[PDB]
């Protein structure tokens, strides 16, 4: 959608967004990043 | 090295096939310290993603040693139980491509084709050519 | 509702046939007065 | 629950050309000679049916749920001839 | 109100017990039906989805899962079988003469 | 005699609640379940 | 005897089937007040899924089941079941044993289990593997006893025609048990008093395979008869079809060169 209005873009660039989705097929999985938070809280404080 | 796409073409109506007996593999180990384990047959587009931490499979990375052989054997029957992909049989026969499924796992649905795929995994099946 | 049992199963599916005899029976009357009393009327544009 | 029933039949038995009795069949093409179906709809049903409650009584109760039951009409209520039947996802089964 | 004692289960063992939600939820998923005199289940395809709360469950053919025979289900993933036997009533169906 | 629709049958296994109703004519009214008004859900509380 | 003289209640008790760890009863059997005929009859007529023997156990005990197509499977085991016993009755190999026949009477009025048990009665001949080569054996048999409609209905059948009267009936009665001329000699009297011989089985002939070894055709030559190809208004046909995997039966390009050591 950005180059199709003729933006200035190199072409095929890309971005990352940092996060996902909430409406996979409109479904509402339980938003991904929440574990990938929770299990890196969990193994810093096993460690330590 | 590239395009080792070797129409596999596995077929819809034997995708029950996972429950192999922990799926061939190739093991080896060198002075590199490395553990790498090739995967043999049609499950070379499996990627472990940032699920599946804790399973065995992971945590046998770590093992500085040599590896055991047993380990793996019994670590992939507990990881086999975990992988899953989608697919629907119907009536008739039907070639699975067994690409677009394993992609839309690989990376857990977050591709807008992967919209196209689970919420409606029939577009996967495909009769005798053009997958796409 | 053959739509209804196709993607979401695990969804109620009351409301619909319930609401299916609210607008035919809401339906009726209406109609009722249409080709009962409009059709003249437009007999009658017609010959305008 | 018998006076209410026997309240919906017959009033049942005025409308809804399709029903007869087992026998006369004539007289009922006499009586019913005045509703001129199919101008017939809710408004009139109701009116009907709020009718008869309020002729009967010499005795019997029939009130408190009765209130209640004409209250509730908020569903379109028609109802010409009945069958119990079986549901399979709104799939009405045929007499097994 | 089967649907909403399996969603509240199920939504609290979704982190404390991950390994044996995870397996159980690939493998049975958290609905089924039966199709001509046996049942099969209808799995989950993304790795986790927060099961609906509320789902017209009981009336129609969609069984809730988690409440079958199916020793299986202890088999696979104990801590969940463990518990759902602790509610099935097994009294009797006594009639009424 | 008030109690005649049995509310169980034992195991939460192969219930399926009763599933009887009324044809009118394409109108359809079931008996155990219809998101029609006056039926008030019940508001049960573990607290008990 | 002296239970029921004392209590006047009819007995249920259930049957939790094998594998200990499952408690769900799959069915129940019960008990009746009154060991004669009629009372069965009579308790048939409720509980609305039902069934019984054959077997002069019908006086003490009917069945009761849990669905509607919880009886179809029940209904198409023990009809293996009387198929296999027919067989080892031919040959006058019975056990040491009773129960002449396995099938079973049922008073559901159902388009598609009453198919099934008036066909039945018909294909009492061949052998179905019975959970040895377990298989489409039962969709089989819902797909033929389905296959006559079409036949039985509508003229231009194999009909032959008599079979129509002969299965109409079967498919109208529900109350007789239909015996091939070798069973009735041991049906004697103290059961459904309700059976007739039948005779005059449909000619369908089918093999079983034997163990997952596959199967090879010997394709001939010497014949009598032809059959068509492509339909009689065109010239070449042309089957465009499909294809094999290799993950499938796989293709051994190994020629073998030698027998033993001697011939290196």
């Amino acid at each position: 959608r950005a180059i199709a209005a003729k933006f200035p873009r190199f072409k095929d660039s890309a971005h990352l967004n940092p996060y996902s989705s909430l409406n996979i097929g409109g479904r509402t999985q339980h938003s991904v990043t929440y574990t990938r938070m929770y299990d890196a809280i969990e193994e810093m404080f096993n460690l330590i | 090295m590239i395009d080792l796409r070797l129409e596999e073409d596995i077929l819809t109506a034997t995708l029950p096939e996972f429950l192999s007996t922990r799926p061939k593999y190739r093991y080896a180990y060198t002075n590199t310290k490395q553990q790498d384990i090739r995967f043999q047959g049609p499950m070379r587009h499996v990627r472990l993603t940032h699920l599946y931490k804790q399973t065995k499979l992971w945590n046998l990375q770590y093992i500085e040693r040599e590896l055991a052989i047993s380990e793996i054997d019994d670590a992939l029957d507990e990881f086999i139980q975990t992988f899953s992909l989608p697919y629907v049989i119907e009536q008739g026969t039907y070639k699975y491509n067994m690409l677009l499924g394993m992609h839309a796992h690989n990376v857990n649905y977050q591709d807008d084709v992967s919209e196209l795929i689970a919420n409606n995994p029939q577009l996967l099946n495909y009769l005798d050519d053009n997958p796409f | 509702l053959r739509a209804f049992a196709s993607s979401f199963a695990q969804r109620p599916r009351a409301g619909v046939t319930q609401l299916k005899s609210l607008l035919t029976q809401l339906a009726d009357p209406l109609c009722l007065a249409l080709d009962g009393h409009v059709y003249h009327l437009y007999n009658v544009m017609a010959n305008m | 629950i018998d006076a209410i029933c026997s309240v919906e039949g017959i009033l049942l038995l005025i409308l809804s050309r399709q029903t007869t009795i087992p026998g006369y069949e004539d007289e009922l093409n006499k009586l019913r000679t005045g509703i001129s179906q199919p101008k017939v709809t809710e408004r009139q049903y109701r009116r009907a049916r709020e009718s008869i409650k309020n002729m009967l009584g010499s005795g019997d109760y029939n009130v408190a749920p009765l209130h209640f039951l004409l209250h509730t009409e908020h569903r379109s209520t028609k109802l010409s001839k009945p069958l119990i039947r079986r549901v399979l996802d709104n799939v009405v089964q045929p007499y097994v | 109100m089967l649907g909403q004692i399996q969603a509240r289960i199920l939504y609290i063992s979704m982190y404390a017990f991950r390994q044996e939600y995870l397996k159980f939820i690939t493998k049975f998923g958290f609905y089924y039906k039966i199709v001509n005199g046996r049942k099969e289940y209808i799995q989950v395809t993304n790795q986790n989805e927060r099961m609906t709360e509320n789902n017209d469950v009981l009336t129609g053919n969609l069984y809730p899962s988690l409440f079958t025979d199916d020793p299986t289900l202890s088999a696979i993933a104990p801590t969940l079988a463990k518990i759902a036997r602790l509610m099935k009533p097994t009294t009797s169906l006594t009639p009424d003469d | 005699m008030q109690n005649f629709i049995p509310n169980t049958d034992g195991q939460f296994h192969s219930f399926r609640a009763c599933s009887y109703a009324v044809k009118d004519g394409g109108n359809i009214y079931r008996v155990v379940q219809n998101g029609d008004e006056l039926n008030e859900s019940l508001l049960i509380d573990t607290a008990i | 005897s002296a239970i029921f003289e004392l209590v006047n209640v009819d007995l249920q008790i259930y049957q939790y089937g094998q594998n200990i760890f499952n408690n769900e009863a799959e069915h129940t059997i019960l008990f009746l007040k009154d060991n004669t005929n009629y009372g069965v009859i009579q308790a048939l007529q409720k509980h609305p899924f039902s069934a019984t023997h054959i077997n002069w156990h019908l006086h003490k005990h009917i069945f009761v089941f849990h669905s509607r197509e919880q009886l179809l499977n029940k209904l198409l085991s023990a009809g293996l079941e009387d198929s296999q016993l027919y067989q080892r009755q031919k040959t006058y190999s019975t056990k040491r044993g009773d129960r002449p026949t396995e099938r079973m009477v049922t008073y559901i009025e159902d388009d598609h289990i009453r198919r099934i048990q008036a066909v039945f009665p018909l294909l009492l001949d061949n052998i179905f593997d019975v959970k040895l080569h377990k298989d489409s054996s039962m969709t089989w048999l819902k797909s033929y006893a389905d296959m006559i409609y079409d036949s039985v209905k509508n003229s231009n059948s194999t009909i032959t025609p008599e079979i129509r009267k002969l299965y109409l009936r079967m498919y109208n009665q529900y109350m007789r048990i239909f015996l091939p001329i070798e069973q009735y000699m041991l049906y004697d009297n103290t059961c459904w008093p309700f059976s007739e011989k039948i005779t005059l089985k449909i000619n369908v002939r089918l093999i079983s395979s034997r163990e997952n070894q596959p199967v090879l055709w010997k394709t001939p030559i010497d014949t009598e008869n032809l059959i068509s190809i492509v339909q009689p208004d065109e010239p070449i046909n042309k089957l465009n079809f499909t294809a094999i995997p290799s993950t499938m039966i796989r293709l051994n390009d190994n020629i073998t060169m030698y027998r033993a050591v001697k011939d290196m």
